[PDB]
RNA sequence: AAUUGAAGAGUUUGAUCAUGGCUCAGAUUGAACGCUGGCGGCAGGCCUAACACAUGCAAGUCGAACGGUAACAGGAAGAAGCUUGCUUCUUUGCUGACGAGUGGCGGACGGGUGAGUAAUGUCUGGGAAACUGCCUGAUGGAGGGGGAUAACUACUGGAAACGGUAGCUAAUACCGCAUAACGUCGCAAGACCAAAGAGGGGGACCUUCGGGCCUCUUGCCAUCGGAUGUGCCCAGAUGGGAUUAGCUAGUAGGUGGGGUAACGGCUCACCUAGGCGACGAUCCCUAGCUGGUCUGAGAGGAUGACCAGCCACACUGGAACUGAGACACGGUCCAGACUCCUACGGGAGGCAGCAGUGGGGAAUAUUGCACAAUGGGCGCAAGCCUGAUGCAGCCAUGCCGCGUGUAUGAAGAAGGCCUUCGGGUUGUAAAGUACUUUCAGCGGGGAGGAAGGGAGUAAAGUUAAUACCUUUGCUCAUUGACGUUACCCGCAGAAGAAGCACCGGCUAACUCCGUGCCAGCAGCCGCGGUAAUACGGAGGGUGCAAGCGUUAAUCGGAAUUACUGGGCGUAAAGCGCACGCAGGCGGUUUGUUAAGUCAGAUGUGAAAUCCCCGGGCUCAACCUGGGAACUGCAUCUGAUACUGGCAA
RNA sequence: GGGUCGUUAGCUCAGUUGGUAGAGCAGUUGACUUUUAAUCAAUUGGUCGCAGGUUCGAAUCCUGCACGACCCACCA
């Protein structure tokens, strides 16, 4: 299921990161960025329009860890609906489950919101919901299992998160560690910077 | 299978040997036959034994056979040995399942050459207990021969290291003892007395790892394909799955349903000679000599060390030494393993009739327990008798 | 009339071998290919790198 | 095979015995018609007519025969003595 | 013998009852003249978990539609509208 | 709200543009193989041998149909011990209950497989010359006798299988007689056609003390309809081949007899000499068909595994009986092969039902459990049977989920590696340090799938009756195969869990040494002839993931079978030319008709499945509700421009 | 389980009183060559299936196994 192995190299097969290894050490630096992925890193990225629209993928996949078999489907999800293809993949690529406890706060890094959730700490509606698939429908509640409450994986990343940019598409309260889902996101608010009119033509063919 | 068999006195893995011609399975029949009326039981002539129709218009015993019976007293279960020297491997076989052995000796024929090979192969096989019968003496009238034969017994089983100082010699006529002498059939019934009081119970190892070492393999139609041979160790009932352990790569299936001459078992302990049925494996599936222990406990090892006592010629054995590149017959409870051995580093060969070990290898894996004692021979005779020092 | 893959065989004009479908477009007349390390065909030593491919089992180590 | 349900076999084959001789004399009644109606004896086969009438009607109502079946037999048959009546 | 019955749908452990109105000599989830309604006994509460239009079963029964046990039931569920 | 949808690349040449093949990039599966591997969820699991199959099991039930009891639980007349009711223990079908027998209904279904067959089949829409136990609506009757046999006895055939002779005996078994009609025959008159009785409770009358008798439950028989299912008929659609052109004899039709439930050369007898066929009859080959399935933008191509409808078969060829229904998977008989028994005369037998073996093959499952739920059979019911169904197992075979951990960490280690041996990379990767603990592991609590059935008791109808029976309430007793459940909780500790193919372009990602047209790669072009980015291995990266890849099969891309949607001067391709039958097509004007056409309405287009919109499973897959569709066909009533028939 | 027969340079094969293993095509090394063929020169190659025993000495006769292809039994 999840990659399990050093998430600072994705960051540098692509350049760009995209909030890997939050932490403690906010900005990476000790990767010497943007050029060594490995022995021949000081190869030109020539990069073929083949290569454009899979390392689209590379971005958006190496986000919330989705996987392809998985990733694939949520494509023919995104176009079976009404409209605009690459902005409904998104809108289903932000429910997701573990990608929610990123954006309460709960969860400094990928890999912990992940775990957090799979760590029985959540509870939507009254319900513990283990899988971190769950695409969280909007006007929904959720909250921390009071005996994973509060624990030191959350106020060490509780904290820190009150730096970021803080979305709008929800809020939590995080007092008692009270989390509301709020409305369903729009391409303006989010990333801004992710094609995805190259990945809906990369799964054109 | 038919009508579970009700587990009665100890049985006691038995089975006559000797050499070839001097009335073995005949013999056997008139056990069975004149215990049928101690036990009843029983009525196992001549062709009910030597039942293959290879063996039916020559009269001989080429294959490892097996009977039921037994006296009030215990229970038993026999091996009929094939007396020939080409088809001593089946007598290995034969004698592999034994804790006590019956030896046939004609009175009249004293200690031939297949007798000693009997006796040699009745020596590294591992039987501890040799009780000697004179069979064939309606042929003999003269009773101061009898106490040289007697005394030869007696030079044979000391010859390296046996029981051979009481061993009980019980004097009968196999043909007689079957078509109805009364007066040898009692002998055979004194044999039958020695056959439960020289033998103690054999102690069985139940509380340790289930083993089952392979006799050989049938396919009775119906039910699947049969494995028998004896139960070295524990107890199982029908649910284990087991590791096929043998001369090629391991095999994992679950055991199913155990009887004992068309006797069904529930469960079958340490020492019973059974069958066993497994779930949904070939005849093709499964050779004749592998091992049948419990899944994931034993490594099919080919690399160890090994003590081991050659034999000379004048032994019983080899006529001159061997160098770094002899490669005999190695039988591991149950089948032959050629093994290319090599001495170490001191010497270059050493003389036969000695004690030495050394680093040898196998073109087929098994189990290799590292200090059982195994068998050796080539060309024939028994060129070894060793015990695995050490394994890798 | 298959074709044998990889370096060095064992074969011995016997032994049943399975058989897989591909023409080595290096030889005009094979179609077929042989199954490495399957039933009789054993694989070749001493491989590494895809040894799905060659029948060759992961080394004991 | 042995089925415990073979009753019903040896039930039919004590059903075929009578059946046989129902439908048997049945038949031989019309047999009778036949044997008047090549000569011309129309009376005789009308106290025949109202003979076998009964008779075959009966048969009809036990399940030997259909209903149907043995009126087909007074349909034709009265048009026969009526092609002579 | 033409009777409304369930037909036992559903998957493993996760059964199902549509209720229909199929042949006695029919195997159970095939053939059925027509079908009304359904029975959910695992929807134990949620919006809609049975259904059976009775006007039309009505013209079944009062045809000589019988009834299997469970259905009658389903009948004595709401006895004709409660 | 119900398809908002169509990508190209490599490859002929010194280079180009075509025509044109070949191959790949995608999706799919009843998959097998190689290497590798934690579990859970829902699904599937013999494609070949329709070859043979050992054993268990796969269809019974009713005493409330009849005589009866072979055993047990009781009473009962009784007898033995012996503490005189403490017990023994012979008789009694008097009872609960119940072998076997007889009779009824069932076994014609459920479940399996795809041999056959190119039309008797099937899908589709109509049609008339029919039948339909079980359920039910309405019309009535349900009178009264007779003569046997099974059971069981007595002798007894035969090894067994399996009977025979001679008698006992009832039935809701069978046979008449009475009575028949709205039923049959029939112009009519006339004539004929049926049956069954059991059980609960009980007041007077009644007691040969059998019971008649009264009531209720319920069944039997004849009738007309509904309902449901079956048979039949016609048209249309439904593979390939013309290197098959003729095929047909009861074959085409009439009349008359006979036949079936019913029409019919269905079958016969006589006469007539027709019938099918170039829009393809025959013969040969293949084959289950459709809803649907995989794909495809669509049109179509391929396909029909599971599931659902239908058809056919049940060791091989054939026949017939009973029965409402079969010309019958677990029925009979016949002949045969193939296995078995045997007292050698003669007998037994069909796993293409569920499991399991042999055999075959690339290849596919346990001789597991319960009838708890549902479905069917029988019964008043309780219950009894059910390898249908519902579960568990076994397999990564497929689709969905989570896991093998998270965070910090420069000393920028060791070792491997490239080296300009300056240094860079492997690499926050590792150890370390600080947190968490899914899933197994293991110890505890714990849903729901369960409706009803039973007694008790209560109330209203029915009835002579506060009886019984029927409809409706409450109590207690409980009834779960799965099941050491689903799930919640708790313990300990990162502790048990990442491989697999690629890396020259196609197409994502590159270097080192060894081998030197040798050893090999490979789907396509082509790499290897002493510095290999294509081989081998090393390193690193890359892509997918508990699988990843290979192989076969299908569609696609392939507008390379082009109807949508292609070409014929040289690229494959104008017959050498002409006359010409059917064939296909037709100027201009009007009238008419309305077949094609279009319109709208109706019926049907089974359901499920695809799609849209909801909900329930922790989500998902999945299940399920409603909606839309099924692009079709047929009928009705309309419009009549145009195409066609008819007239001028 | 058993009972017979087969195996020689790399390939195709020789080889019986038991006496130091040969025939080509390969191919190895040169030369001309970009690399080869070709052409002129030279030329190794089995440790006689694997082991053991007999013999003085074994491809040769006898034993045992491995690996096949042909034969009968294998039946809790
Ligand atoms: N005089 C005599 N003849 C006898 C006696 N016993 C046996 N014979 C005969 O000896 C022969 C060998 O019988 P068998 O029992 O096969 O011998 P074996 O010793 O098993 C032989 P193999 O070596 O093949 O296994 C038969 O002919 C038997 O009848 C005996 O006691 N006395
Ligand atoms: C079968 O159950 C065995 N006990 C029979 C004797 C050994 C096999 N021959
Ligand atoms: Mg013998």
């Amino acid at each position: 299921a999840r990659y399990l192995g050093p998430k600072l190299k994705l960051s540098r097969r692509e350049g760009t990161d995209l909030f890997l290894k939050s932490g403690v050490r906010a900005i990476d630096t000790k990767c010497k960025i943007e050029q060594a992925p490995g022995q021949h890193g000081a190869r030109k990225p020539r990069l073929s329009d083949y290569g454009v629209q899979l390392r689209e993928k590379q971005k958006v996949r190496r986000i919330y860890g989705v996987l392809e078999r998985q990733f694939r489907n949520y494509y023919k999800e995104a176009a079976r609906l009404k409209g605009n293809t690459g902005e409904n993949l998104l809108a289903l690529l932000e429910g997701r489950l573990d990608n929610v406890v990123y954006r309460m706060g709960f969860g400094a890094t990928r890999a912990e919101a992940r775990q957090l959730v799979s760590h029985k700490a959540i509870m939507v509606n009254g319900r513990v919901v283990n899988i971190a698939s769950y695409q969280v429908s909007p006007n929904d509640v959720v909250s921390i299992r009071e005996k994973a409450k509060k624990q030191s994986r959350v106020k060490a990343a509780l904290e820190l998160a009150e730096q970021r940019e803080k979305p709008t598409w929800l809020e939590v309260d995080a007092g008692k560690m009270e989390g509301t889902f709020k409305r369903k996101p729009e391409r303006s608010d989010l990333s801004a910077d992710i094609n995805e009119h190259l990945i809906v033509e990369l799964y054109s063919k | 299978s038919k009508e579970k068999f009700e587990r009665t006195k100890p049985h006691v893995n038995v089975g006559t040997i000797g050499h070839v011609d001097h009335g073995k399975t005949t013999l056997t029949a008139a056990i069975t036959t004149v215990l049928a009326k101690t036990y009843g039981g029983a009525a196992r002539a001549f062709d009910q034994i030597d039942n293959a129709p290879e063996e039916k218009a020559r009269g001989i015993t080429i294959n490892t056979s097996h009977v039921e019976y037994d006296t009030p007293t215990r229970h038993y279960a026999h091996v009929d040995c094939p007396g020939h020297a080409d088809y001593v491997k089946n007598m290995i076989t034969g004698a592999a399942q034994m804790d006590g052995a019956i030896l046939v000796v004609a009175a009249t024929d004293g200690p031939m050459p297949q007798t000693r090979e009997h006796i040699l192969l009745g020596r590294q096989v591992g039987v501890p207990y040799i009780i000697v019968f004179l069979n064939k003496c309606d042929m003999v009238d003269d009773e101061e021969l009898l106490e040289l034969v007697e005394m030869e017994v007696r030079e044979l089983l000391s010859q390296y290291d046996f029981p051979g100082d009481d061993t009980p010699i019980v004097r009968g006529s196999a043909l007689k003892a079957l078509e109805g002498d009364a007066e040898w059939e009692a002998k055979i019934l004194e044999l039958a007395g020695f056959l439960d009081s020289y033998i103690p119970e054999p102690e069985r190892a139940i509380d340790k790892p289930f083993l089952l070492p392979i006799e050989d393999v049938f396919s009775i139609s119906g039910r699947g394909t049969v494995v028998t041979g004896r139960v070295e160790r524990g107890i199982i009932k029908v649910g284990e799955e087991v590791e096929i352990v043998g001369i090629k790569e391991t095999q994992k299936s679950t055991c199913t349903g155990v009887e004992m001459f068309r006797k069904l078992l529930d469960e079958g302990r340490a020492g019973e000679n059974v069958g066993v049925l497994l779930r949904g494996i070939k005849r093709e599936e499964i050779e004749r000599g592998q091992v049948l222990a419990k899944p994931g406990t034993i490594k099919p090892h080919t690399k160890f060390e090994s003590e081991v006592y050659i034999l000379s010629k004048d032994e019983g054995g080899r006529h001159t030494p061997f160098f770094k590149g002899y490669r005999p017959q190695f039988y591991f409870r149950t089948t032959d393993v050629t093994g290319t051995i090599e001495l170490p580093e001191g010497v270059e060969m050493v003389m036969p009739g000695d004690n030495i070990k050394m680093v040898v290898t196998l073109i087929h894996p098994i189990a290799m327990d590292d200090g059982l004692r195994f068998a050796i021979r080539e060309g024939g005779r028994t060129v070894g008798a060793g015990v695995v020092a050490k394994v890798l | 009339t298959s074709y044998i893959g990889g370096e060095g065989h064992n074969l011995q004009e016997h032994s049943v071998i399975l058989i897989r479908g591909g023409r080595v477009k290096d030889l005009p007349g094979v179609r077929y290919h042989t199954v490495r390390g399957a039933l009789d065909c054993s694989g070749v030593k001493d491989r590494k790198q895809a040894r799905s491919k060659y029948g060759v089992k992961r080394p004991k180590a | 095979n042995i089925k415990s349900a073979k009753k019903r076999a040896i039930q039919s084959e004590k059903a075929r015995k009578h059946n046989a001789s129902r439908r048997s004399m049945m038949r031989t009644f019309i047999k009778k018609v036949y044997a008047a109606i090549e000569a011309g004896d129309k009376a005789a086969a009308q106290k025949a007519f109202n003979e076998m009438q009964p008779i075959v009607d009966r048969q009809a109502a036990k399940g030997l025969i259909h209903k149907n079946k043995a009126a087909r037999h007074k349909a034709n048959l009265t048009a026969q003595i009526n092609k002579l009546a | 013998m033409v009777t409304i019955r369930l037909a036992r749908h559903g998957a493993k452990k996760r059964p199902f009852y549509q209720v229909v109105v199929a042949d006695s000599r029919n195997a159970r989830n095939g053939r059925f003249i027509e079908r009304v309604g359904f029975f959910n006994p695992i929807a134990s509460e949620k919006e809609e978990g049975t259904r059976l239009d009775l006007d039309r079963i009505a013209h079944w029964v009062g045809q000589g539609a019988t009834i299997s046990d469970r259905v009658a039931a389903l009948i004595k569920e709401v006895n004709k509208a409660a």
